[PDB]
């Protein structure tokens, strides 16, 4: 997951 | 400019976010969006015109924000859907299982079901707790859109995911998505926001  | 969930903003003239809601603060107006788009006094812009300004945001371990606007803009209770908009009519959460969607400038508006609540995502610059995950798609851009349900109950702001190489997770299975959101609850408390509805 990551920003968006 | 009218202010609808999901339509495209930018910050200091270089990143692009997504409108989460329209929300008043006594005689102020402003929207609500996710903390990693901006700091505070950042500048936001809608079609090229300024519109208002970071007031405050908590990232990471939590990911929210709300600008606040010049008296100028108009605050809708609407999420953009296409061409068509959703009603914003309260914020009821919704328990896992149930259908939802979300709106943001790069995807559009795409819907699923909420598969976990209370999820960590580790970001680079730190984790980020107690996030809501839906399988619906998203990309890079749709940060800090709106998730709403159908019936118009608004559920939180649009975090992060497991995007992949073209930007999004729309091309792997729902089964294989994970898309998180920011509860608006605890946005509007924090706050003292009220959300506009109709």
């Amino acid at each position: 997951a990551a920003p968006a | 400019a009218n202010i609808v969930g999901g339509i495209e903003y930018s910050i200091n003239n270089a990143s692009l976010c997504s409108v989460g809601f329209s929300v008043t603060r006594g005689a102020t107006k402003g929207f609500v969006t996710a903390g990693h788009c901006g700091t505070v006094n950042a500048t936001a812009r809608i079609g090229g015109a300024v519109v208002g300004t970071f007031a405050a945001r908590v990232f990471p371990g939590n990911d929210r924000a709300w600008v606040s606007l010049t008296s100028a803009q108009t605050l809708l209770p609407r999420v953009a859907n296409g061409s068509s908009f959703v009603t914003v009519r309260g914020s009821t959460e919704a328990a896992v299982g149930a259908a939802v969607c979300r709106s943001g400038r790069t995807t559009g508006y795409q819907c699923g079901t909420i598969t976990a609540k209370n999820v960590t995502a580790n970001y680079a610059e730190g984790a980020v707790r107690g996030l809501t995950q839906g399988n619906a798609c998203m990309g890079r851009g749709d940060s800090g859109g709106s998730w709403i349900t159908s019936a118009g109950q608004a559920q939180g702001v649009a975090s992060g995911g497991n995007v992949q190489s073209n930007g999004n997770n729309c091309g792997i299975p729902a089964s294989q998505r994970s898309s998180l959101f920011e509860r608006l609850q605890p946005i509007l408390s924090q706050y003292g926001l009220s959300l506009v509805t109709g």
